[PDB]
RNA sequence: GCAG
């Protein structure tokens, strides 16, 4: 279902501020985590683009400028 | 009629004959509080049933008791006005005498060795005005009435919602005033089980065997026994035949003779019938009839000893056996049918592990105060603590009625706490309605919720603070002082005062007043709340406490209810609606005695209304009290139905019994839907007094009720002449008849001018009468705020056509002329107090002066040289008004601001422009300085110049009421000296003063002198004690805040005229907001020329469907047509024949209405008077549900001239022809509402910024800036609007260093962002690493 | 240590001086109001302002009226750069005074920096992406901002109270986005389902049926004209009612295969106000689609052929006319609601009797026994339900058209000019369900708890409800209020999970 | 407490 998808995410940040933080946060701790931050919710939180609309030029620039 | 209402003749249509005039309104505030502080001989109200219920106070050891002998009021250090003026709390001092007695050390009783009577002080409490409110901390608040569920014992179910069975589980419930909850409850295998406090359950035998009950009683108690009895042989049982209702016997019956009933058969009660009729009491059963059968005693040997069964114990034919060799002749056994007669009790007695009371205690010592080793002394303590101890549990005097109410006991009284036999009842009632003979109890029928006004929950928090201090002078008194101490060395007045303080200014219940119009006020008053302490919580709060239910009827609105989150929770009581002295409230009929109908109102409660049958209102009858039909309609459980014309035991006693005040006021209610009602009700009560009020033209009649039951107007106390009438106050010269001796026989009501409601409307009072007119008891003579002559005005008699024009009224639009600004019909006047503190720094104290930094000498041209503004300025945004400077230090020059100041040498200040300015967009007069100084800081000039100009009006104003007066006491001793001894011819030329002591021929009349000179010195003392002490209270200093040395405060007059966004509506539901103010040559215009005021759109009205608003425009264009008519009538100068014909024509028709006004007994000057308070137009009363049809709209707009489908063609007025159909042209009456545009409009494009997060602060006050909330974030995803977003999160918001770059790159023209990390977000990163948690940010 | 980090969680919460508990570590951030939701997600915003909604006809599509006020302080940066780009102010701090005392250059340059530069309007709850737009703004004199209608249905907005936030787009690439990603002129279609979001309502829709429908013996009947602008200037004379039947030679153009025009004509049967409307419509559409009496879904329609055949560049200035010439349309009609429209059928007292007679049958049969309290309050439910439909079929039949006039003499029946009946039929307001409850009855109601009280309010608006109708009425309609209040946070969550699952 |  739709919350339980949404806290299984790949990320912490998007389910960390979706709803739950504690474990979330708890669980991303103890299982040293890592967030790429690909969605829209870990970019807005951190002020960057959104990887989608004008957004997404950028990072696809981003990623081919660093996979590279 | 009256003289103040035959000015203006409302015509009314109602038809149905009033038998209960409308109630004060306000009844409820008033008598709660007076229950509060009045002296109670009896002890049961207020602060003396408070002090009784804690006083006596014992010592731990008995030696010495504090007892309470008397309490006394003190009066008010500061009246009402002072309190709201120095913000002060209007309170007065409670002395309260006690009595410290000490016993002596070895007595037999132990006598007195000393009693200290003293009085002591203990707290100030807050004094209800003489309208209902409170002046608390200077605003004025209305303490709300709650709405709380009843103490008693409720039964409830859960209807199938658990365990997926669809079982209905029941359960009791125990609720006292105070103390813990005790419920018990069925589980899904029919096992009672007990809960105390909502904590975990126990099985329900052990609050039985807690209590001494052994399993033996217990079995006694919820049940009866089946006596088998050992008789020659073969299990003789005895036979009671009812028992045997409806089951299939396992065996055919015997007894004596014919065989009743076969085996397998099913037994009816023609069996049963029959077995009586045979008096059959013996029966000889199989023996396996004892498979399963539960023995209801406790059997042992005689032979062994040994315990062969106990009680609750199972029987088996081997248990038989081995019980009956021991001579046990005599079985009892339990009798539990099914479905009739439950197993429950017998059932838990087998699910609890507890043997005996000792640990029954144990266990519920373990429940309760878990993890602690539960003693024997402390845990037969905690029970008899728990329910049966008067300091810990008090079930009230509501909390037993209700509770024996419940049981089907015929006492209503009791004592507070719990007994053996109320839990016994509840467990018998709760098994009844598990076996199908009983019900459950509804908990929002208004027979189980019950009112809690001001004055029991003031006492609940003085009894609060009561029980504080008597635990310390418990402790202070087991001490070994106790010779020389008084009783006041030991009560400490903080914690009892601060009860009642925190409960008068933080209580949830104690809000700041609606004062917008009279008719907020007065339903501010009337209003009973769900929430607050003790009662819901809104958003816990669930679907059915929110609806209306059928006791609602006459006892609270179904209407006058919120419409956010807390509707249905918040609700307005009826106008006819009291409270029992339980609380529970109740509504007035009229008794039905044998088909006629009396006048005599008996007030039922929500319980009684359901027994009997009650009529409508609307119901016919005629004039012999008749029912004119035979079949009635009628409410008679709750359901409605039609009844005989002998069943019908009451009837309701008006047609407006079931709304409440504010809905009493909609015209035409009957034909609104009840959303637009609700919304009507709702909008009637934002509505901002305009400048000059204007009665309705269409009204309902209670319109001159809520002007006087709310004090915002002047009401002739005695009845009298005026002898002096002046914008400012109002001298009545009393008649002979209502003055009492020695008396100077005149009233002085000095009016209320421009001050400031809560709001910041003005509330001000105008006199209505003038000079020399004949006033009587009762009369208005100053009307308030929205009132006009007495009647309750909100707003304006506005001319509407409904049409859509050119776009303008789309979607609830409102299209206004220009000559509704011209004519400053909803032009209000606003009040604004602004305070400048100058307060003590670290670095120097803050001054109020005129030679500001860094300000030219145009702004300063205001300020007087105290550096405060001139009272009658015309000021504008940006103005100071009060000049004040701070000093400042750490002054730290750049290094180019070095250069700067050293190239010009303008040196910098040290003191820092911290003025108070006139807000932005605010424009408008001083009208109000007040200066309050610390005593010990000197006074400026303006401070002593205000209090020498107060000075001057307190001695001029008491120097006025002593001239008023004592001219009033010569005029009534001339009056006197003249009845004998005539001295007609020398009385006028001696002096006055000697008519004192002229001894005249005493048969009574010189006792009546002797009487009219002693109050002629007392009035010479007395005027010189008020005097000083009003300079004493002039020229003292103030109690301010700690830190601050005076507090200046400007008040501001703005006059807000009418203008686009400015929310204007009606009285049904139909707001709006003028979108255009349109030039009076535009507007749509009739043949006659006179152009519609204002055009509504017809769209507005089918949809959502207020067709009432539709009605009022027709009958608001015929009460016009009338008074245009009347006009037309004193144009031409007509003889007062005419017109009276005329006039009399207008209030004589309608089919069978109510009143008659015959003016053949009124005067030609009365006549005139009348005929020019009606040439605005004619006011109607449309009573709500009993108002006018729309064929007397129909002959009232043909009296008038008009056409009667109330549509007349109107010609365009910009293009001049015509619109192709008829349009509907009338009269409604709008109201302004306090949603003004003025104070919503807010702009922001840099400002001040949040603290802990970087972020703009919240509110137009701060200068706000607008949240860009989440699902505006989501808005912009939707789009691909990337860059946007990223502006709203870093630049605008929190970017520190991005918001600054993006400032100069704006001003330099460059609209390019350099964005960084916001700030909330590094916030964020710190408060997860001090979690203990490593959040990184990885390169 | 437990209670700094997470407050509450084992045992008991440790309260502070309040007896209220301690905001933790972990509550800071963690919930509605933890640094997540409140201060990463949505944030305070500067360059925004507030203000009352109030209509602006006169406006285009892709204009919002701004405040001059408003303006004022929130273009407040671009103004000083303005002010001494232009040598107006030698220095920031002379600008700010400037633009303090309001002097009348600050007004001339301020209408220069707003020229080309959209804002963003936005109303809360902003339930989906057209809850905000960009719309380029025009400097007003009041303190309300003006919101072009055909909008409103997008925002959800009436001007009974509504207050929108304004934003202003700092950057060139935030002023490109509002122009090219938001300008309302881009947003006509709903990105749900693809029907027309901007699309004509209340008034425009009944001044346009008002204008499209044909009365029988109209002034001006049966003549025949040479275009359009003949019926215009025939019913601007008065020469003609914009009703009246006529044969008017109309010139249209269908989209060839290749994509281009090619032309037609021939004189169609149309009245005066079809070919009045003609005149708006763009060129590739059909004479067909106003050839009929227009309501709301006609409209719709209408739109949406234009913008499927021609594209968005003709449909947004065709939404604009037809706005236009709906208002004014509707103005000229004078379209009212008087309390005679609510026509109430004389056969309504009749049925009502018939159906009482009925149910006092089934009662006396119940003294009878013949039925079961259950079967009994069934059967008088159903036996008021058909009452109900039998006098709200007796309602519409006499309202739908009661319009009975003469051609040459002869009486003919048409459909009904009533202004309420103009009104459901047009799908401007209302519905067949509420005429009924102003000119039927209103029906059987049901108690709170959902079971239905078996005696109906026989009674409608035009009339009066009785007080205990009237109670009885309140009984369902603060069940639906209190549902509205209950439901709305109720949704907002269930939208808040699929946007975070998504 | 209220506004939509
Ligand atoms: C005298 C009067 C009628 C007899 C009885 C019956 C109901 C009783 C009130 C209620 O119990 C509520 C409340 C309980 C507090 O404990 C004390 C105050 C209150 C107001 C009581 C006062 C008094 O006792 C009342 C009015
Ligand atoms: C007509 C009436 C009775 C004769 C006389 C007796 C007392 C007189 C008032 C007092 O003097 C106070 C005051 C003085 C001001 O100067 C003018 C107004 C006041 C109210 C006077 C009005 C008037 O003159 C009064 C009422
Ligand atoms: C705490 C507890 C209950 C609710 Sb709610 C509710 C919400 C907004 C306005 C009024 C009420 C509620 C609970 C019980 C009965 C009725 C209402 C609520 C719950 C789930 C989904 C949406 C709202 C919200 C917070
Ligand atoms: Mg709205
Ligand atoms: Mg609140």
């Amino acid at each position: 279902g739709i919350t339980k998808a949404s806290l299984a995410t790949e990320s912490f940040i998007s389910a960390a501020s979706f709803q739950e933080t504690t474990r979330v946060l708890t669980e991303a701790a103890v299982a040293g985590k890592r967030d790429e931050l690909r969605g829209l919710k870990e970019n807005v939180i951190v002020g960057r683009l959104i990887p989608a609309g004008t957004g997404y030029a950028y990072h696809q620039d981003r990623m081919r400028r660093r996979a590279a | 009629y009256s003289y103040t209402e035959k000015k203006r003749i409302r015509k009314d249509f109602g038809k149905r004959p009033q038998v209960l005039d409308v109630p004060y309104l306000l009844s409820i505030q008033l008598d709660s509080f007076q229950k509060f502080i009045e002296q109670d001989p009896e002890g049961q109200y207020g602060l003396e049933a408070a002090f009784r219920s804690v006083f006596p106070i014992q010592s731990y050891s008995g030696n010495s008791e504090l007892q309470y002998v008397s309490y006394r009021l003190g009066e008010p250090v500061f009246d009402v006005q002072e309190c709201q003026i120095r913000g002060v709390t209007y309170s007065a001092p409670l002395r309260v005498k006690l009595r410290l007695v000490i016993y002596e050390r070895e007595a037999p009783e132990g006598t007195v060795k000393d009693i200290k009577e003293q009085e002591v002080y203990m707290g100030e409490i807050p004094l209800m005005t003489d309208n209902g409110t409170f002046v608390i901390n200077g605003t004025e608040r209305v303490i709300v009435s709650q709405l709380h569920r009843s103490p008693g014992v409720f039964f409830d179910s859960d209807k199938g919602k658990t365990h997926s069975s669809g079982k209905v589980l029941y359960n009791a419930r125990i609720i006292p005033y105070r103390g813990s909850w005790l419920d018990f409850e069925f589980d899904p295998k029919d096992n009672l089980f007990v809960r105390i406090d909502r904590r975990r359950k126990l099985p329900a035998t052990i609050i039985l065997r807690a209590l001494n009950y052994t399993t033996e009683q217990i079995l006694d108690l919820f049940f009866e026994k089946v006596i088998f009895e050992i008789r020659d042989n073969k299990l003789q049982m005895e036979l009671v035949p009812e028992r045997l209702r409806g089951e299939t016997a396992s065996f055919d019956i015997e007894a004596n003779g014919k065989v009743y009933v076969e085996k397998g058969r099913r037994i009816t009660a023609r069996h049963i019938r029959q077995l009586e009729k045979d008096d059959v009491k013996l029966i000889e059963v199989p023996v396996e009839y004892i498979a399963g059968k539960v023995v209801a005693k406790d059997y042992i040997d005689e032979s062994t000893g040994e315990l062969i069964c106990a009680a609750n114990m199972e029987l088996s034919l081997d248990l038989l056996a081995k019980l009956s060799q021991s001579g046990h002749k005599r079985i009892e056994t339990l009798f539990t049918n099914d479905l009739d007669h439950g197993p429950y009790i017998s059932e838990t007695l087998r699910v609890d592990p507890t043997n005996d009371r000792l640990s029954a205690l144990v266990e519920i010592y373990r429940m309760m105060r878990p993890g602690e080793p539960p003693t024997r002394e402390a845990a037969e303590s905690l029970f008899e603590n728990l329910f049966f101890s008067e300091d810990r549990y008090d079930l009230s005097a509501v909390g037993r009625m209700k509770f024996n109410r419940s049981l089907l006991r015929e006492e209503i009284e009791g004592s507070g706490i719990l007994s053996k036999d109320d839990i016994i009842d509840v467990m018998k009632k709760l098994i009844d309605i598990r076996n199908g003979k009983g019900e459950v109890d509804d908990i929002d029928h208004l027979g189980n919720r019950r009112i809690r006004s001001v004055g029991e929950m003031a006492e609940n928090q003085f009894r609060v603070g009561l029980v504080r201090v008597e635990r310390a002078v418990k402790e202070r008194l087991s001490l070994g002082d106790l010779d020389t101490l008084m009783p006041q060395d030991m009560i400490n007045a903080k914690p009892i005062s601060a009860a009642v303080k925190e409960f008068f200014g933080s209580s949830q219940l104690s809000q700041f007043m609606d004062q917008n119009n009279p008719l907020s006020e007065i339903t501010h008053k009337r209003r009973i709340s769900a929430l607050g302490p003790g009662g819901l919580t809104r958003e816990r709060a669930g679907f059915e406490v929110r609806d209306v239910h059928p006791t609602h009827y006459g006892r609270v609105c179904p209407i006058e209810t919120p419409e956010g989150p807390n509707i249905g929770l918040i609700n307005s009581l009826s106008v006819y609606a009291q409270t029992n002295e339980y609380g529970f409230l109740e509504t007035p009929y009229r008794k039905v005695t044998d088909g006629v109908v009396t006048d005599e109102i008996h007030y039922l409660s929500a319980i009684e209304e359901g027994n009997y049958v009650i009529a409508q209102a609307n119901s016919n009858l005629d004039e012999e009290g008749h029912f004119v039909e035979d079949l009635v309609t009628c409410r008679s459980k709750g359901e409605s139905s039609l009844f005989s014309r002998d069943q019908v035991d009451y009837m309701d006693v008006s047609t407006q019994q079931v709304v409440s005040v504010g809905a009493s006021l909609i015209p035409f209610l009957e034909h609104d839907d009840a959303n637009r009602a609700l919304m009507g009700a709702n909008m009637q009560r934002q509505a901002v007094p305009t400048l000059r009020a204007d009665k309705p033209l269409v009204g309902t009649g209670m319109e001159r009720a809520v002007a006087v039951d709310s004090g915002v107007t002047a009401v002739a106390k005695r009845g009298g002449v005026v002898q002096y009438v002046d914008a400012s106050r109002i001298v009545i010269k009393v008649n002979e008849d209502e003055m009492y001796p020695g008396e100077a026989g005149i009233d002085i009501y000095n009016l209320t001018k421009y001050t400031r409601s809560n709001q910041n409307t003005c509330i001000n009072q105008m006199p209505c009468v003038s000079l020399g007119e004949p006033v009587e008891r009762g009369d208005v003579l100053a009307d308030g705020p929205s009132t006009d002559l007495g009647e309750l005005a909100l707003g304006q008699n506005m001319r509407v056509a409904f049409m859509p024009w050119n776009g303008y009224n789309f979607e609830d639009s409102i299209l206004v002329s220009e000559r509704v600004v011209q004519e400053d019909r909803f032009t209000t006047i606003h009040i604004q107090e602004l305070a400048c503190v100058s307060r003590d720094t670290k670095l120097g104290p803050e001054e109020i002066t005129a030679d500001i930094p860094n300000v030219g000498e145009a702004a300063l041209s205001k300020l007087d040289e105290s550096g405060i503004v001139y009272i009658g300025a015309e000021v504008t945004g940006g103005d100071i008004l009060v000049g004040k400077v701070t000093p400042k230090g750490e002054t730290q020059l750049t290094p180019e601001e070095k250069l700067l100041r050293a190239i010009f040498g303008e040196k910098a200040s040290d003191v820092k422009d911290s003025s108070l300015r006139v807000p932005n967009g605010v424009s408008g007069t001083v009208i109000d300085v007040q200066v309050f100084t610390r005593d010990g800081v000197e006074k400026d000039k303006r401070a002593l110049e205000i209090e020498e100009m107060q000075l001057k009006q307190a001695k001029k104003d008491l120097s006025e009421e002593l001239q008023i007066l004592e001219a009033g006491l010569f005029s009534r001793i001339r009056a006197v000296l003249v009845a004998g001894g005539v001295e007609a011819e020398k009385l006028d030329k001696l002096p006055r003063d000697r008519w004192l002591e002229l001894g005249l021929t005493d048969e009574e009349k010189q006792n009546q002198l002797e009487q009219l000179a002693e109050q002629y010195d007392e009035l010479k003392h007395e005027f010189e004690k008020k005097l000083e002490a009003k300079r004493r209270k002039i020229t003292q200093g103030d109690d301010l805040a700690p830190g601050v040395l005076k507090i200046v405060k400007v008040y501001l007059a703005v006059k807000r005229r009418i203008q686009p966004g400015d929310k204007m509506a009606g009285r049904h539901g139909n707001k709006g907001v003028i979108s255009k103010i349109n030039p009076i040559e535009d507007m749509p215009y009739d043949e006659n020329g006179t152009p519609v005021d204002i055009v509504l759109n017809p769209l507005g009205v089918p949809s959502r469907m207020n067709i009432g608003q539709i009605l009022e425009t027709h009958l608001g264009m015929a009460a016009k047509g009338i008074g245009d008519k009347i006009n037309a009538m004193l144009k031409q100068q007509q003889e007062v024949a005419k017109l009276r014909e005329f006039i009399q024509r207008a209030y004589d028709l309608g089919a069978d209405v109510r009143q008659k006004v015959d003016l053949s007994t009124f005067s030609d000057e009365e006549v005139m008077r009348l005929a020019e308070n009606l040439r605005k137009g004619m006011p109607i009363a449309t009573p709500v549900f009993d108002g006018a049809k729309e064929a007397e709209i129909k002959e009232l707009l043909k009296l008038g001239d008009l056409p009667t489908s109330g549509q007349i063609r109107l010609y365009d007025g910009r293009t001049g022809e015509q619109f192709e159909r008829p349009v509907t042209v009338g009269y409604m009456y709008m109201l302004k509402l306090n949603h003004l545009v003025d104070d919503k409009m807010h702009a922001r494009s840099t400002g001040s910024y949040s603290l802990v997060t970087q972020q703009p602060l919240g509110g137009k006050a701060q200068f706000g800036g607008q949240r860009f909330g989440e699902m505006e974030v989501w808005a912009l995803e939707a789009y691909g609007a990337a860059y946007t977003l990223q502006e709203m999160l870093t630049v605008k918001s929190d970017d520190v260093n991005g918001r600054t770059k993006m400032y100069k790159n704006i001003v330099d023209g460059n609209h390019q962002m350099e964005p960084g990390m916001p700030e909330s977000f590094n916030v964020l990163l710190k408060e997860i690493r001090s979690l203990g948690i490593n959040i990184e940010l990885e390169d | 240590v437990d209670a700094l980090l997470d407050n509450g969680r084992r045992g008991r919460a440790i309260t502070g001086s309040n007896k209220r508990p301690l905001k933790s570590l972990a509550d800071m951030i963690k919930g509605k109001q933890g640094r997540f939701r409140q201060n990463l997600l949505g944030k305070r915003v500067d360059y925004s302002g507030r203000s009352v909604i109030t209509v602006g006809p006169y406006l285009r599509l892709h204009q919002c009226g701004l405040p001059k006020k408003m303006a004022l302080e929130l273009f407040k940066p671009f103004i000083y750069g303005k002010l001494e780009l232009r040598g107006l102010a030698t220095t920031i701090k002379a600008a700010k005074k400037m633009v303090e005392r309001e002097e009348a250059v600050v007004w001339d340059i301020l209408d220069e920096v707003i020229r080309e530069h959209p804002v963003l309007l936005n109303r809360a709850p902003t339930l989906h992406r057209l809850g905000i737009q960009a719309f380029e703004p025009v400097l007003i004199e009041g303190k309300a901002i003006q919101l072009h209608p055909l909008v409103c249905a997008a925002y959800n907005a009436d001007f009974d109270g509504d207050q929108m936030a304004v934003h202003v787009p700092l950057t060139l690439e935030a002023q490109l986005e509002a122009r090219a990603l938001m300008m309302s002129t881009n947003n006509i279609l709903s990105p749900a389902n693809g029907e027309p979001i901007i699309v004509p309502s209340q008034d425009v829709v009944l001044g346009l049926y008002y204008m499209t429908r044909d009365c029988v013996n109209a002034k001006g009947e049966g003549m025949v004209l040479t275009g359009p602008k003949e019926a215009e200037r025939l019913y601007r004379s008065g020469l003609a009612s914009l009703h009246a039947r006529v044969k008017v030679r109309i010139t249209e153009y269908e989209k060839d295969a290749n994509g281009e025009l090619v032309a037609k004509t021939s004189l169609k049967d149309t009245t005066v106000g079809r070919a009045i409307l003609w005149m708006i419509v763009p060129k590739g559409l059909p004479y067909s689609i106003v050839n009929q009496a227009l309501g709301k879904k006609a409209i719709s329609k209408m739109l949406n052929t234009c913008y499927r055949i021609l594209g968005l560049k003709p449909t947004v200035i065709f939404a604009d006319q037809i706005m236009y010439t709906g208002f004014a349309y509707a103005a000229r009609s004078g379209a009212s609601v008087g309390i005679d429209d609510m026509v109430i059928p004389e056969k309504k007292h009749e049925i009502i009797s018939e159906a009482e007679a009925e149910v006092a049958e089934i009662q006396e049969q119940f003294q009878s026994g013949l039925v079961t309290a259950g079967e009994r309050y069934n059967k008088v439910i159903d036996i008021w339900a058909a009452a109900n439909d039998r006098v709200s079929k007796a309602m519409m039949d006499n309202l739908q058209t009661e319009t009975v006039i003469n051609r040459d003499g002869q009486e003919e029946k048409q459909v009904s000019f009533n202004s309420i009946y103009m009104m459901a039929d047009s799908g401007a307001r209302g519905s067949a369900a509420q005429i009924r409850q102003l000119a039927g009855m209103r029906g059987l109601m049901a108690k709170p708890d959902g079971s239905i009280i078996e005696t109906p309010i026989t009674a409608n608006f035009r009339e009066g409800l009785n007080v205990l109708q009237y109670f009885i009425s309140t009984h369902g309609a603060r069940k639906g209020l209190a549902d509205t209040a209950l439901k709305t946070a109720n949704s907002g969550y269930l939208t808040r999970r699929l946007v975070d699952v998504a």
